[PDB]
């Protein structure tokens, strides 16, 4: 169906005659060749969150917006800091990544190529404005940086195969993402089935002209989802950004966006800034024990340096001045905090990871200095009670898990990845976690045969709870470059530098009632 | 100037071959006479 030729003399001189030269060839036929650009879209990884994305999480979810006054919010940091910024690891797009199999030089009858791109995460004064609305409108920008480095890719492989034998005869995508590159991925995706003409460009661009059959944006094969979090903070209530309109992504999942379509589900993510956008009931989604980094990755293993140990506040930490007569544990916060533990110690949301722990009600008894009361002979406390939760040495083995029921995914797809060999030891999954693991594939076949997958039991579900992060907490963080309106919650951006103070946001406070938000197509 | 014109083992020009005519790259495909845009080394594409 494909046809070349080959050019005996291919070589002309340029002069003023403007002589046009025959140039004989013969026609030879052309392999038609499934070339295959695999799309990593990454969230964070072994890389730090920028400032932008950490001062979005400020919306909705800074102390301002709950009832945290900047005395008490002072106070709960000091209170964290008394009982007690941060890189992540390779998350499981990076190793499906360095995974999936590269073609470089075709052989002499090979008729399907992969060639695999990677982009990275979204996050990664007066800037500071234009920055958080680049992390806002994060996902349409990483497609455009897909679509360049589509082309780079594209040039690459061609340049690899120079004089080529053969024709692409089609181009197709295999999208993976995790998180705001899940969003992205779909946004992708979508961008290919609406044929989108930057596509187009991008592979003529890389393929320099050449002839491609096909459609002429490509077709998505595999679309493979970890964590689907379209975004983590907001805009709403930042004063200086909140007018330009939301982007224009589109994450909506038609039965042509691609051939086969799979995502992974985080059952033990509860944050509110990590909502999920679900794809359950359209396409194949398998909900999988474990938080939003411990089903995309992103952990850092048990010995190294930057160890995951989770000293964490599972309450809102609340204070309050007293007599200093009186008893820490005759306290309205005390009795507030054992309430708190008292419900999460039933709470079905916690009830694999909390055995794994210490769940104890943390007090803080500090001195008020009220000279007026000293004169009546009154001596103050502000007593502060909160919920704490210790956990040392989590492992991060169940992101592996998570990589081999995508690995499975992908494969029934008909991507081809490398094999998982003991050379990979990062990839390499404890005793205790690889009869599970065969579990948790087998629960992806089931759900992409259309059955219901075998649920782990809830011996499973604890040796599980060893490994799944604790994610929602109340811990509190600062910045100098907001300035929160304590009464209505609005966002100020200091646009001339910081000016000493500090704004205090809960960046990675539970959904109300520990329950995930999901938004479903 | 001028430019190259691509013709069959027999004298057969063909007529839609894409091409890349490299001194800088002007690409282009090929006229029903198998002619190049006027402009060097040619290298000549697939056709379907």
């Amino acid at each position: 169906k494909y046809q070349g030729y080959d050019v005996t003399d291919a070589t002309h001189k340029t002069s003023i005659h403007n002589d046009w030269k025959v140039v004989v060839a013969k026609k030879k036929p052309a392999r038609g060749v499934t070339l295959t650009i695999g799309i990593f879209f990454d969230g964070t990884g072994n890389n730090r969150e920028n400032t932008a994305s950490r001062l979005m999480k400020f919306n909705e979810c800074s102390a301002a917006r709950q009832g945290v006054n900047q005395k008490d919010a002072q106070s709960c940091e000091d209170f964290l800091k008394e009982i007690n910024s941060y890189r992540g690891y390779y998350s499981n797009i990076h190793w499906l990544n360095i995974l999936y199999h590269p073609d470089q030089v075709l052989k002499k009858d090979q008729t399907s190529a992969q060639i695999k791109t990677y982009i990275s995460g979204i996050g990664t004064g007066m800037g500071l404005g234009t920055s958080i609305l680049d992390i806002f409108e994060g996902v349409v920008t990483k497609t455009d940086e897909a679509m360049e480095r589509i082309t780079q890719a594209l040039s690459e492989f061609m340049g690899f195969n120079l004089s080529p034998d053969f024709c692409i005869a089609k181009i197709q995508f295999d999208v993976f993402g995790f998180s705001r590159g899940a969003a992205a991925a779909r946004h992708f995706a979508n961008r290919v089935m609406e044929q989108d003409p930057a596509i187009a460009r991008a592979i003529a661009k890389g393929l320099r002209g050449d002839f491609y059959d096909g459609k002429p944006s490509g077709e998505v094969r595999f679309l493979g989802l970890f964590d689907t979090v379209a975004a983590i903070g907001g805009i709403s209530n930042f004063f200086d950004i909140n007018g330009r309109s939301n982007p224009g992504v589109k994450l909506e999942l038609r039965p042509s966006v691609a051939k086969k379509v799979f995502q992974i589900t985080a059952m033990n993510e509860y944050r509110y800034n990590f909502s999920l956008n679900s794809i359950k009931g359209m396409w194949p989604e398998l909900a999988l024990p474990g938080a939003h980094s411990d089903i995309g990755g992103g952990y850092n293993p048990v010995g190294s340096p930057l160890q995951e140990n989770e000293s964490l506040f599972l309450s809102c930490p609340e204070f309050e001045i007293v007599s200093d007569d009186t008893r820490e544990m005759d306290t309205r916060v005390y009795r507030k905090a054992e309430q708190v533990r008292k419900m999460l110690m039933t709470l079905p949301a916690l009830k694999h990871i909390l055995p794994h722990g210490k769940l104890t009600t943390k007090i803080r008894s500090i001195g008020v200095n009220n000279s007026n009361q000293r004169r009546a002979g009154v001596i103050q406390k502000q007593v502060g009670a909160a919920v704490f939760f210790e956990r040392m040495a989590v492992p991060n083995d169940w992101a592996n898990v998570c990589l081999r029921v995508m690995l499975d995914a992908a494969q029934e797809a008909g991507v081809l990845f490398e094999p998982i060999r003991q050379t990979n030891t990062e990839l390499q999954l404890p005793s205790e976690l690889i009869f599970l693991a065969d579990k948790a594939i087998a629960q992806g076949k089931a759900v992409r045969l259309g059955q219901e997958p075998q649920a782990f039991t809830e011996e499973e579900l604890y040796i599980i709870g060893k490994y799944t992060h604790c994610s929602a907490n109340w811990n509190i963080e600062s910045d100098g470059n907001l300035w929160v309106d304590p009464t209505t919650g609005e966002i100020f951006i200091h646009r001339f530098g910081p000016k000493g103070n500090k704004a205090f946001v809960f960046p990675n406070k539970p959904n109300d009632r520990w329950i995930r938000s999901v938004w479903y197509m | 100037g001028g430019g190259f014109i691509l013709t069959d083992e027999a004298g057969v020009p063909q007529p839609s071959t894409p091409y890349r005519l490299t001194t800088d790259i002007l690409q282009g495909i090929t006229d029903e006479n198998g002619k190049t845009a006027p402009v060097v080394k040619v290298e000549f594409g697939k056709v379907k």
